[PDB]
């Protein structure tokens, strides 16, 4: 029944009495069920090291990755491009699949199309699907690019992107001087942060190979950032914001922030902004290129440096205090230009707000998810913020990667109780923050399933989720925040002082049993 | 707009086409005439999509893992292949259920095996047999598993029903090889009717020689509905009202113990017809089950309905038919007399699956709404046969309709309202036009039933009515 | 007893066993505590419909403000001037209150200066401690101004500061040509807001009454803006960068964001930023005056329009889509620049952000309070989400600004359930949320314990508190948001939406009972 | 720094003065000779602030509502006056408490008469006596009622009193006048006088005639000690761990029933002797019980203060008290044996308020530490004579100091930490100097007795050692 006054959607209406005999009388008649007992000594028995020790012993089913595959990120790579059209080659339910995730994480339209080949193909392949998919893909959509990615089914198949794309051009399906950047982007290999530097790389490829002769390095007086699988439109922003205001000529290689974006006022624009065809044509004229998200970008870097002939430099993502600093020096280096009074004085903020901050953060234990870079600037800020990054997860983490951040454990005493932990899921992660249960997890929204089975076993072993990561799908607008920078930083250190303070205000309101810690000033 | 405006309209968004997609399209797009009664006259579907023109189509491993077996709450479910498929649709479909998650029920986990390229290279069935193990160590209140397999499954010759019979003897356990790889078919559809074969050879069959079941004339199953936001919750409690027992939900909230007891029901009410008729044939077939198409769309549709199940038993049924009608009544006039006079005469386009764009119609009608164009994404004829009568003269339909398709037909028909996905959304919302999302149900519902009814109009209202939507000019341009 | 390596403070230290039979044995045996059931009947009178109408029948106690005295208002205010020293003239114990409470608030230094009156002072008056204090306070703290504000003690006894100041340079004390402008802010009329008008009113007559003969007003090409009491750092910068955006010459009269802002980098400012001594004696010669609290710069607004000439503008406070689109059109007619690109972008992704939130905000019921003008952009805000301000509550409000608000709610259907509350405190909001129960709290840290009483009612009694106002002490760096423009409403929003979201959540996170609608996608 | 370092350093930063502040500030700045019993041959206390300086102290009213009354659990406390007093003092002091707040206990709550300008015209006697009887209406279960005079009710020439007598014999109601505007009196100190005096007048006689209560040998009460994050809890723990019977607190976590019972006491433990030796030197006068100064700050002072204590009763006592000091003597030893290494000569300077800048000395020591500087806001002399001895030969003493002097002895002395309150926190840590605040204690504590100690270890080594204070010069300058 309802109320037309107060009208219940499923929750609270499954809760009246009506709907909830009737749900038992489902179960008591035909569910055949666990008994209860049965059910709560299963749920404690998945909470114990014994089950954590079976569980870090799979070698074959996976649980909950913490990943996603290459054509996902090919397709973001594909999007900060002026015009283009991102286009996979293969079956269209992975396009479908493609474009409602990222939907669901910045609320805005994802333009991305299929070629549909379908069980046909098999016998010899993709190649009319090519031809017809990109004559159709240009009429239909008009964009000035399509940058071609490729499904499982294509790849076990083994089309040939590079002869269907040149095939047709020669039969006129498409102009020979339209702009068709591809790349293979095997969904059985690496993770969606392959596939972005899969299709990075072909872009860089298509654009400058052939046209190397004339370029000279530093001629532009530029410098390239690649940003890489970038999921925080603050992110994108606040590295344009610190090299303009420190004067740095500069071009964003693939730069998604205006169709991620695009106001309500009354019209769909299918795209906006974007790097141009003219940056990329232009950027081995820079004076070098650097890499926000180098653990991975390595086939990219591989490209700038054996190609363009820049020098990258060692640098890793600009997360924190220390590695913001070392970005905006070598940046001013390779530049000439001075680090701004502007950018001095807001890393004296983050400064100030750390001191202000301090009590509470310190020695508070988190776990962790997310991808390489990320990860490794999140862990690094911990430790400069006092704190202890005890379970550090990276599904898709390799073991050079897990090195690099082992070592970085090392050089804090923030560092000793953490481990690194490559290849492991959030089921894994599950088990973890049961037998040595942290303080909070910093996660993408797939960690509220843990929080939820935390909660289970007691208020007490409840490890709350602090949102920071992809895909966030379960609360709005975190995608517009930031985590790079001096700017990044003062927005994590305030989500993880206020999501603590919040949690203790929870476990001291309790009207005379734990409220004399209930205080007004923290 | 009129016949002649609406044909013209079709003709000027197909110029945009080469020729190949323009012959195509065209055989996709209709007037509708509720005078035809073969659609094959009108529209061609169930076809190829044409490449390059953003089809709003998934894949048959979306059809039979995210929409027929994922639901299922007691059994695991595997996403047997790379890693992708399996975590785009994780927990992305509102197919809601009671139990404790990990534990004895599993639906918005994601178990796959991951492939990497060993495992193409080599083939993944023995991964696939240690997977099994694995599974059941850890989750060892499972009640059977399936394998839902992704494109390179078959592609690469794998053999899953060896793989399954050798495991589910081993464990005596049933084991469900799924071959909805999704290079087969053309979108969702063929994945629905891959997985009813695969409940017919390797799941219903099982208590065909048991005798135990005590049955009552009154059982009944609930077919082709999958609880979304709760919405065969709030259809079995009006069947349980009228004197029914509904002994299984296929598959929302199912179970697989209920799927095995449907051969022992009396009647099989047909929610979704497109994603279980297949099923429905079989078990009138083999077991003389009979069943029945019906609507739990808004109080017209819902009181037909009851009428016409409760018309199958006897008059004690067809009793408590008409007291369930009369309980119900005064709830949804106030919801009509409420949310009609905020939306009446108030024009939508839909666009969603295989049920929806035409079952919906009745509720819209309900609240004085007219519903100017209808479509589907992978419909067949006999879906479209049912349409036309349902929508008025001269509405479009449009199947399989592409991007531009449907943002074109937009500007010119200047609906008030959409219903459709979340591909959709947000670029309808950026042209201020509302938009409620018709699959999901914008994370609200249910819609079926009375209960449903209330929180359907009470969702068009607030999305329809909202301030927002005389915001989008600035007041300076 | 402790355990070294887990060291417990106060919570949860007393719910150890012995402390919890310690603290038995001293109620039981000291404390004649009324019993348990007499208690737990009291309360539940105090959350009841009866004990409201009591309450609301107050005339001589006040029970938690909503409020604070005058010279708190002038010390913000004459804070915001380049190299100013606040200082008030009467008693001590008030400064060291002044500057504890926005230290708590900021995180920041406050300096602030006493003349520290003593009971002798009753007998004449407080003209040596005048005389003697600026001495001191100018040779100490090299202040280029000193402002001079009242306490309590100061107004009663009747201390004349114009002669006070006249005499203290007659008698060479301070230069004669050092800035000393004055007001007299009596803690007995008005509120803090008062404080701060009367306070910018008196700097304002100190540099311009006599110097109008030469002043032509359009002559800078200039919009002064005035800011009133503003406790949000965002709201200063954001209303420069809106104004810098569109090309417009502007003067901030009160600008202490860089001085509530100083970076940590080794040494203390004292001073840092603020309006110049040039700008306000320049003032007069701009276009116009735009007041953004207006509700609180009446005695302000009479002296721009009766010495200065200027036509201020009859402009709510920018708050909210409808207000801030209001504020630049009036900007814009007066200065003749035109709204530019990036401000109609930025309306337009405020707009798609309630597009994409709508239905989450829809209906939502809340009890708020703050100041007047804050409080009123609050509800048109509200309202303009689709939402419901049940109660509104503003301590320092009066009979005309009621009116305004009732006129605001008549505007919407949103206001149908609305009641606007004028010298009303925190304990008769407590009655309003148990006897017509909102679904959140809008207001400053002092509602948590309107919450603790709500919870103790019981869990589905809960109201609880999102914090936006001043002051907020209980959670860190709120001061850095934002609540003005189209920026400011982006957080409001977001900060909104996700609070529900949170609360859906927690309410859903209970395994097999609730957790049927704990959705990954909302 | 030698002694003719520190007072070249004293003289240096005096040359900013007009000369008669100079003149003044000279008498209040000292150099520490540990051979000096007579402090008043050293330096001046208990003064006027210089108009204009930025003295740190607060008023009277701070001094009898914020500190000894604010307190009291079940009595309600009326900021009487404009809103201002009220408001900045409410739950600014962590003087915790067990009670129902709003129905039994009401410390953090804000009762005010709120005054208008009638208020200061015509008087506010009369609204004190409405207020009062809307207190009994609204809040039946205190147990009594305080009036806290702010600055105006004296200058206007109102009437408390009589207010409190003739409503307090019509209600049958403890309703206690405190004259303590801020007008009185330099400082905080006058306020803790005048609070004092207040108990004696109207609440500490009131069982004089009453023998009912059951007494014992080991009876004590706790005075001076205002629960700063249960540090009075910390206290009595051991007290009664060594036998003894804690009948009352004065006054945090303190009833008023526990102060109408402290004349029935065998002894009185003065903790705070600053703000609450008044009301123990008249509690010996007119019932003759003994009172004895105590230090509960750190394992050396806490040991030598149980056994101090314990000497005072019987043998049984004495062996209950080595009873706790080998019970308690591994866990601060494993304190010492964690912190002291981090922290072994760190130098420390201290501002606070009356006690706490010599009582914390030991516990510093306890860890390695130094104090090379400390002050007050408003001791008198008889507080600097217990300091002289307790701080080494030539450091740094300051009394009533300004802004301007402690900003500047502490660019010279560099010392590794401050510990001082709210007002001086933010300014040191933008000097890079790890800050303590040793009022409020930083929202941490309890600091006193074993279990405190280990709490004050841990926050002394979190801020002194952080990452932080290595991070404010940025590498490019
Ligand atoms: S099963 Fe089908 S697309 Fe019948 S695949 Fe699809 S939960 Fe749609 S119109 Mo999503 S044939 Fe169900 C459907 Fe309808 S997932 Fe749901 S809303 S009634
Ligand atoms: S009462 Fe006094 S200023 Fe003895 S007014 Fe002050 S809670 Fe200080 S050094 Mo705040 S004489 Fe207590 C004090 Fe010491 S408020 Fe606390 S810390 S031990
Ligand atoms: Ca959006
Ligand atoms: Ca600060
Ligand atoms: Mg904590
Ligand atoms: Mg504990």
């Amino acid at each position: 029944s309802q109320q037309v006054d107060k009208i219940k959607a499923s929750y609270p209406l499954f809760l009246d009495q009506d709907y909830k005999d009737m749900l038992a009388k489902k179960r008591d008649g035909f569910e055949e069920k666990y008994p209860q007992d049965k059910i709560d000594e299963v749920f404690q028995w998945t909470t114990t090291k014994e089950y954590q020790e079976l569980n870090f012993q799979r070698e074959a089913l996976t649980v909950n990755p913490a990943k996603a595959c290459q054509p996902l990120g090919a397709v973001l790579c594909a999007l900060g491009f002026e015009k283009t059209m991102p286009y996979v080659h293969g079956s269209q339910g992975c396009v479908a699949y493609f474009r409602s995730y990222f939907n669901r994480h910045f609320r805005e339209p994802v333009s991305c199309v299929s070629d549909s080949m379908t069980e046909d193909a098999a016998v010899f392949g993709g190649q009319q699907n090519m031809k017809d998919g990109l004559q159709n893909c240009k009429a239909t959509y008009k964009p000035d690019m399509i940058a071609v990615s490729t499904t499982c089914m294509a790849e076990v198949i083994g089309d040939d992107l590079n002869a269907f794309i040149n095939n047709s051009k020669k039969e006129g399906f498409i102009p020979d001087e339209f702009p068709v950047p591809f790349a293979h982007t095997p969904s059985f290999v690496g993770s969606h942060v392959t596939g972005w530097d899969n299709m990075f790389e072909g872009i860089a490829r298509y654009f400058t190979l052939k046209s190397m002769d004339d370029k000279v390095v530093g001629s532009n007086k530029k410098i390239n950032i690649v940003p890489g699988f970038e999921t925080y439109l603050g992110n994108f922003r606040v590295i344009k914001r610190m090299l303009s205001e420190m004067g740095v000529g500069y071009s964003l290689l693939s730069d998604p922030e205006e169709v991620l974006d695009t106001p309500a006022d009354g019209q769909f624009r299918m795209y906006a902004g974007g790097t141009t065809q003219e940056e990329m044509k232009d950027a081995p004229n820079a004076l070098n290129t650097v890499l926000l998200q180098p653990w991975h970008l390595e086939k990219t870097k591989k490209f700038v440096e054996g190609t363009w002939k820049h020098e990258v430099p060692k640098l890793n993502i600009p997360m924190g205090l220390d590695w913001t600093d070392e970005f905006l020096m070598k940046v001013s280096e390779i530049s000439g230009q001075p680090i701004p009074a502007s950018l001095t004085k807001e890393r004296g903020r983050l400064v100030d707000m750390m001191t202000d901050s301090h009590t509470w953060l310190h020695g508070k234990r988190f776990a962790l998810w997310g991808d390489p870079d990320f990860v490794m600037g999140l862990v690094k800020f911990l430790l400069e913020l006092g704190c202890e990054p005890v379970h550090i997860l990276c599904h898709n983490g390799n073991k050079r990667w897990k090195k690099a951040v082992d070592a970085i454990l090392a050089a804090s005493p923030y560092g000793k109780n953490a481990t690194v932990y490559i290849g492991k899921d959030l089921w894994h992660l599950r088990s973890l923050v049961f037998t040595d249960k942290p303080d909070f997890m910093i996660g993408n929204s797939y960690g509220k399933f843990i929080q939820r089975d935390t909660l289970h076993k007691g208020k007490e072993f409840e490890v709350p989720l602090i949102r920071i990561g992809f895909p966030i799908f379960d609360r709005h607008h975190l995608h517009r925040s930031t985590t790079l920078g001096y700017e990044g930083a003062m927005q994590i250190l305030t989500t993880l002082v206020n999501s603590i303070l919040e949690r203790l205000d929870e476990e001291t309101r309790g009207m005379q049993a734990t409220d004399y810690n209930h205080d007004l000033v923290r | 707009m009129s016949r002649e405006e609406v044909e013209s309209l079709i003709q000027e968004v197909l110029e945009v086409y080469p020729e190949k997609a323009r012959k195509d399209r065209n055989k996709h797009l209709a007037v509708n005439d509720p005078a035809v009664t073969q659609s094959k006259k009108c529209i061609i579907s169930n076809k190829k999509s044409q490449p390059g023109l953003m089809t709003i189509r998934g894949c048959a491993y979306a059809g039979s893992k995210g929409v027929v077996w994922g639901p299922i709450k007691d059994m695991i479910h595997i996403s047997h292949g790379p890693v992708g498929c399996g975590q785009y649709s994780r927990a992305g479909r509102r197919n809601y259920y009671i139990g404790t998650t990990g534990v004895n029920a599993f639906v918005t986990m994601n178990f796959t095996s991951d492939f990497q390229e060993k495992d193409i290279v080599f083939g993944g069935d023995k991964k696939l047999a240690k997977l099994i193990d694995e599974v059941e160590t850890l989750f060892p209140l499972n009640k059977g598993i399936s394998v839902q397999s992704e494109c390179p499954i078959g592609l690469i010759g794998d053999d899953i029903e060896s793989v399954s019979k050798v495991k589910g003897a081993e464990l005596s356990k049933t084991i469900v090889p799924v071959r909805c790889e999704g290079f087969r078919g053309v979108s969702q559809s063929l994945g629905h009717h891959i997985a009813n074969d695969a409940v017919r050879d390797w799941v219903l069959g099982k208590r065909d020689e048991d005798t135990t079941f005590a049955s009552t004339p009154y059982d009944v199953a609930i077919i082709g509905d999958y609880n979304i936001g709760g919405d065969a919750w709030s259809s079995r409690i009006l069947l349980e009202e009228m004197g029914l027992r509904c002994v299984a939900q296929w598959s929302g909230d199912g179970s697989i113990s209920e799927i095995e007891l449907t051969p022992k029901v009396k009647l099989n009410l047909v929610h979704c017809y497109r994603s279980m008729n297949y099923i429905s044939r079989h078990m009138e077939e083999k077991y003389g089950i009979p069943w029945m198409e019906y609507n739990f769309f808004g109080p017209t549709k819902t009181i037909e309905s009851l009428r016409a199940i409760a018309a199958k038993f006897d008059e004690s049924i067809q009793k408590k038919c008409e007291e369930v009608i009369a309980k119900y009544k005064p709830e949804w006039e106030a919801v009509v007399a409420k949310y009609r006079p905020r939306l009446e005469g108030k024009r939508v386009m839909l666009y969603i699956g295989g049920l929806r764009p035409r079952h919906v119609i009745g509720a819209y009608e309900d609240l004085g709404m007219e519903v100017v164009g209808t479509g589907y994404e992978f419909a067949h004829n006999d879906d479209y046969d049912r349409t036309m009568k349902e929508m008025g003269d001269s509405t479009l339909l449009y199947d399989d309709v592409t991007g531009y398709e449907f943002e074109e037909f937009v500007k010119r028909i200047k609906p008030d309202l959409i219903g459709s996905g979340i591909k959709e959304k947000f670029i309808f919302q950026k042209m201020g036009i509302p938009f409620r999302e018709m699959h999901s149900w914008d994370y609200s519902g249910p819609y079926h039933g009375f209960d449903g009814f209330a929180i359907f109009a009470r969702d068009m209202d607030m999305t329809l009515n909202n301030p927002c939507w005389k915001k989008l000019q600035a007041p300076w341009e």
